[PDB]
RNA sequence: UAUACCUCUGCUUC
RNA sequence: AGUAGUAACAAGAG
């Protein structure tokens, strides 16, 4: 995850701004990623 | 001709007529004061029935402990309260051999519900008391104390959410050598101000670390608080009755649990089965022994009652129950069931205010407090007070508690003991005489049927089962108790005679306006006489009476008249107005001086629902307005169903707190309510289910929040400002 | 909103206090501080409330724009009060003040009303819709059994119902998915369909949801109909020594003949 | 006993003079007793 | 002591 | 006084 990221447009790049392309829902508890997982489907 | 209300008993039996026995239009008794001597009574008392057993100093504590189990039997009628383990152990052998199974599946049930049982669950306690402010507290408070508490002194099983660590931190904390715990104490603080002098002083609480000796801790770890029992019905003189504090809570929980997922199991024991249950219980457990015995057989029933039930009852029995029904089950579970008993063996008594001396002649009174009960001439008490206080001396402590080694509280092991007078019901026999007994048990109260060939051997097995009870340390109420040929007979206030009679009288007091508020008091009071006509026997002219009754008692209670009544009143004047400018006058409830429309057949349904049609658009508008400021932050004993409407009101809080050393508490509350208002914010299911987690409570709201702003932006809700903006704040969060 | 939610957070945060509070309170003790308050337990609210209905400003309002409508008194007579509540932190007002908005307080939405208190509505049909026979004296062998108190929509165990209705009205927040999901996936959508342009509080959706998914079985003395929609009309349908012919509107089930 | 009695004037009750006396005393009561004496109409409901 | 013919309180526990 | 009944109120607090 850590070195991508989106741009404003819709395009993935290498780290500035504040929209990574990757969602991390391994690590965090569970019952938020599960709300993670589920607002984002 | 001098009328004679008792006559009718001529005509009418007296199960026919018991409802006109019970006064219960009228007032029931109060309290007045200290409970201290009802207390003392208590004490001295509960070891009366066991000062010849063992006496011995508790090292631990340092208090004078009395042990009656395997004592000397008694050679008299008084209430013994030497029971024999024995006896008890052949009573459960008999139980479980006739109950296989049980004994092991309600202690994994139990053990299995346990694990599952998180620390939240102690906030439902009520009233409990709070060690470290040595008062009454509502239990979540009592919790919270005690977890900020814990936390101060390296215990943190809360934070892992369930019980069991919680209650490990318990009977650790037991072993600390100084216990520390806060206590708060004010600060002035000049604030600004534009005040000719340009300051305020407003006194800012801070909290303080205090700390308590073990052997205090422990004491206050032990003890139980007391107070007199008021309101109590059909008695004469009152009582005390005692409150836990917050430690053996989650180990009595566990074991009324298996208690009763046991007694769910058993025939003959009437707990906790529903009123309506008990009776088809009953009349069921009658008719098996009427058609038993055919040929002369004389089946013979006992109105039971027990005297000094919880005084006589020891711990040290409940233990070797608990140790008994745990025998299948691991170690650890069995380590933990065993904990409550062995808390209520060493337990300690509290004894109220105290007593109040006073002076005539100068008109001057004054409260002396336990601790100083002592510092005074005895002779300066009164008569009664005097001989109390000499026999309360042995089992006194310096810091003004009295030690209670025996006996149980008013209402604690209520199923644990309902076992053990099953456990009583359950050997039916002795020596192979021809008798047999079976009954009904429900704490101090029980019902044993007896039935033999000639009523001389039916005495005998009431005999047997007596001095059988003894040895359970259960005594039977000679005076109260009585026995007559099976056909009709009484239980818990509630009549047998060939069917089980209605007494609607016990009710009664139930029909009034509840006081919760003027949307749910209705509902309550119409649902009170819809089930009032189906279980307790009342006629449709007696409900239709009652309906009438109720709004009586409503509309005088809540000031709302019919708005063409010219009743007048602070309300009643806008009433009149509503009146007036309401078209569909029939619409209105009676909260808005609005008639009763309710008869038999629509008790069941809200008035709301009733008159929803009836009622014009604003006005149902106003009354159902979304946002009302009337109603508060809901959260989801009996229910009703009722509308959530302008009706729906809640008081104001009781402000005698404002002006005393309290106050901190509303500062320490709304501080809470404002996270818990916007963690429900950030959480809209808070409010309903009940959120899970070990993490920080600010993490899951930042979190939820980053994700909310996230998918908020990325969705087209808001702009790259507001996601900027928000990310901005969140990354200082 | 999210905005304001991370604005307030962030104000909140700056007392010491709420922070402390919010890093060392867990998920689960909110449980716990959200129950925690002054206030006691009522021991004889049946006074209390006779008592407190004779005082000046015995109602506390919530802290609002809707609160702040109601004028401080009207033709003399004193609404509310500028003491503020201790529990709610909103202005104290007399029951007056209820009056009066019903009678000239601001006229909210009530669309959705009756789909959401749909359970309750169905009663009043099946009464309004009945038809009654005769009644008759005489004996009755009334027999205590356990019956459905009032008939549901589908009727689930507690945790099932409650994944529903978590489901329905806070998708988000359900969790980890179960089966029952796939199982009501109808009643769901259709659920979700009924309740979703209502302003009413989702607390309340919950409750009348559990009312209708969730089972009330009580024992009670029963002789003859024992369906739901006759258990609910009980009062009205025996005596111990009268019988009363009850005919419930609606459409009944198959299984029940 | 526990009555002043006073004799204040007269009716005509059934017809005839009756004269009217003013029972005067001291009594007292309570927030419980004031209650329970507004839930009095049940009275009715257990004898009906 | 004074403010105090003032102020707060009516189930709020010491 | 009286309420009341095994102990209280007949105001409390700053």
């Amino acid at each position: 995850s850590d070195m991508n990221f989106l741009d404003e447009e819709g395009k993935a790049y290498t780290a500035q701004n504040l929209r990574p392309q990757y969602e991390v829902i391994e690590g965090m508890p569970r019952t938020i990623a599960w709300m993670v997982q589920r607002s984002l489907a | 001709m001098n009328i004679n209300p008792y006559f009718l008993f001529i005509d009418v039996p007296i199960q026919a007529a018991i409802s006109t026995t019970f006064p219960y239009t009228g007032v029931p008794p109060y309290s007045h004061g200290t409970g201290t001597g009802y207390t003392i009574d208590t004490v001295i008392r509960t070891h009366e029935y066991s000062n010849k057993g063992k006496q011995y100093i508790s090292d631990v504590t340092g208090c004078t402990m009395v042990d009656p189990t395997n004592g000397p039997l008694p050679e008299d009628n008084e209430p013994s309260a030497y029971a024999q383990l024995d006896c008890v152990l052949e009573a459960l052998d008999r139980m479980d051999e006739e109950h296989p199974g049980l004994f092991q599946a309600a202690s994994q049930n139990a053990m299995e519900t346990l694990m599952v049982t998180t620390v939240d669950k102690l906030t439902q306690g009520r009233q409990t008391f709070d060690w470290t402010v040595c008062r009454n507290q509502p239990a979540a408070t009592a919790l919270n104390t005690t977890i900020t508490s814990f936390r101060l002194n390296d215990l943190n099983g809360a934070d892992k959410g369930g019980l069991i660590p919680f209650c490990q931190d318990i009977i650790d904390s037991l072993d600390r050598p100084e216990m520390t715990f806060f206590s708060v104490k004010n600060i002035k603080k000049k604030l600004p101000a534009k005040n000719r002098k340009g300051f305020l002083i407003k006194r800012i609480p801070m909290k303080v670390k205090d700390k308590i000796t073990k052997v205090e801790y422990i004491k206050r770890a032990l003890s139980l608080n007391t107070m007199t029992k008021d309101a109590e019905r059909g008695k004469l003189k009152r009582r005390a009755i005692a409150t836990a504090g917050i430690q053996i809570r989650g180990f009595v929980l566990v074991v009324e649990n298996l208690a009763k997922n046991i007694c769910e199991n058993l025939e003959q024991s009437g707990l906790p089965v529903g009123g309506n249950e008990k009776k088809a219980k009953l009349s069921n457990a009658v008719a098996k022994m009427l058609s038993n015995c055919p040929p002369g057989g004389i089946s013979m029933t006992v109105t039971g009652d027990n005297t000094k039930w919880n005084e006589c009852l020891n711990p040290r029995i409940f233990l070797a129950m608990t140790e008994r029904i745990t025998r299948d089950s691991p170690i650890w579970f069995r380590d933990f069931c065993s904990i409550a008993p062995v808390l209520f063996s060493n337990k300690i008594a509290r004894l109220g205010k105290g007593f109040m001396i006073t002076s005539k002649t100068k008109r001057l009174k004054a409260q002396i407090p336990c601790p100083d009960l002592f510092s005074i001439p005895l002779e300066r008490y009164n008569e009664e007070t005097r001989a109390k206080l000499k026999k309360l001396k042995p089992f006194f402590n310096e810091e003004g508690t009295a030690s209670l080694s025996p006996g149980m509280m008013m209402g604690m092991f209520n199923m644990l003991s309902t076992v053990l007078g099953v456990a009583a019901l359950g050997i039916k026999n002795i020596g192979n005489k021809e008798y047999l007994w079976d009954g009904l048990q429900s704490s101090d109260d029980f019902a044993l049927f007896v039935n033999a060939k000639d009523e001389e051997t039916c005495m005998e097995g009431i005999n047997d089962f007596y001095r059988t009870c003894k040895l359970l340390g259960i005594n039977m109420s000679k005076k109260k108790s009585y026995c007559n040929e099976t056909g009709m007979f009484e239980f818990t206030s509630m009549f047998y005679r060939d069917g089980f009679v209605s007494n609607f009288a016990m009710e009664l007091p139930s029909f009034g306006v509840a006081g919760v508020n003027e949307s749910a008091d209705m509902a309550i009071g119409m649902t009170i006489i819809k089930n009032n006509m189906i279980n307790n026997g009342m006629g449709p002219a007696t409900a239709q009476t009652a309906i009438q009754l109720f709004i009586a008692d409503y509309r005088y209670t809540y000031k709302c008249h019919r708005g063409d009544s010219k009743v007048e009143g602070k309300r009643m004047k806008i009433i009149k107005e509503l009146w007036e400018n309401t078209k569909g006058r029939d619409g209105l409830l009676v909260a808005d001086g609005g008639p009763n429309i309710y008869n038999l057949r629509n008790l069941h349904i809200p008035e709301i629902v009733l008159k929803y049609n009836l009622m014009d658009p604003e006005y149902k508008g106003r009354l159902l307005h979304p946002q009302n400021p009337f109603v508060g932050h809901l959260s989801i004993k009996m229910d009703y169903d009722a509308v959530s409407g302008t009706h729906s009101w809640r008081t104001k809080r009781n402000r005698s707190i404002l002006n005393t050393d309290q106050r901190n508490m509303i500062l320490e509350e709304q501080c809470y309510a404002k996270c818990c208002n916007l963690f429900e914010a950030c959480f809209n299911s808070a409010s309903y289910r009940k959120p899970v987690g070990q993490h920080s409570m600010l993490e899951a709201m930042a979190h939820r929040l980053r994700m909310d702003a996230r998918l908020d932006y990325e969705s087209g809700r808001m702009s790259k400002d507001d996601f900027e903006k928000a990310m901005a704040h969140l990354g200082e969060i | 909103m999210t905005l304001a939610k991370i604005e307030l957070l962030k104000q909140l945060l700056r007392d010491n206090e709420a922070k402390t509070v919010l890093k060392q309170t867990t998920v689960d003790q909110y449980n716990i501080i959200r129950k925690f308050n002054t206030s006691r337990i009522e021991k004889n609210p049946s006074l209390r409330m006779k008592w407190a209905m004779c005082s000046n400003f015995p109602l506390a309002l919530t802290k609002g724009d809707m609160a702040n409508r109601i004028p401080l008194e009207y033709k003399g007579i004193q609404l509310k009060t500028n003491a503020e509540d201790i529990g709610t932190k909103g202005q104290m007002c007399s029951i007056a003040a209820v009056t009066w908005w019903n009678t000239y307080g601001p006229i909210g939405d009530t669309e959705g009303f009756e789909r959401v208190y749909e359970s309750f509505f169905l009663r009043k049909m099946r009464l309004d819709n009945a038809t009654w026979g005769r009644i008759t004296f005489g004996p009755v062998e009334r027999v205590r059994k356990r019956v459905l108190l009032n008939p549901l929509t589908k009727e689930m165990p507690p945790d099932e119902a409650s994944n529903v209705i978590m489901e329905i009205l806070f998708p988000k927040e359900a969790g980890i998915p179960r089966e029952s999901t796939w199982i009501h996936r109808e009643l769901i959508k259709e659920k979700r369909e009924k309740l979703k342009g209502t302003m009413i509080t989702p607390i309340v959706l919950a409750y009348m949801l559990e009312r209708e998914l969730v089972a009330r079985r009580r024992f009670l003395p029963v002789a003859g109909a024992t369906s739901a929609e006759f258990i609910e009309m009980l009062h009205c349908l025996q005596g111990e020594n009268w019988r009363q012919i009850y005919h419930p509107g609606g459409n009944k089930l198959t299984e029940s003949r | 006993p526990k009555y002043t009695v006073f004799r204040i004037g007269s009716l005509f009750v059934s017809g005839r003079e009756k004269s009217v006396y003013l029972y005067c005393r001291v009594n007292g009561t309570n927030k419980i007793q004031m209650k329970w004496g507004m839930e009095a109409r049940r009275c009715l409901l257990q004898s009906m």
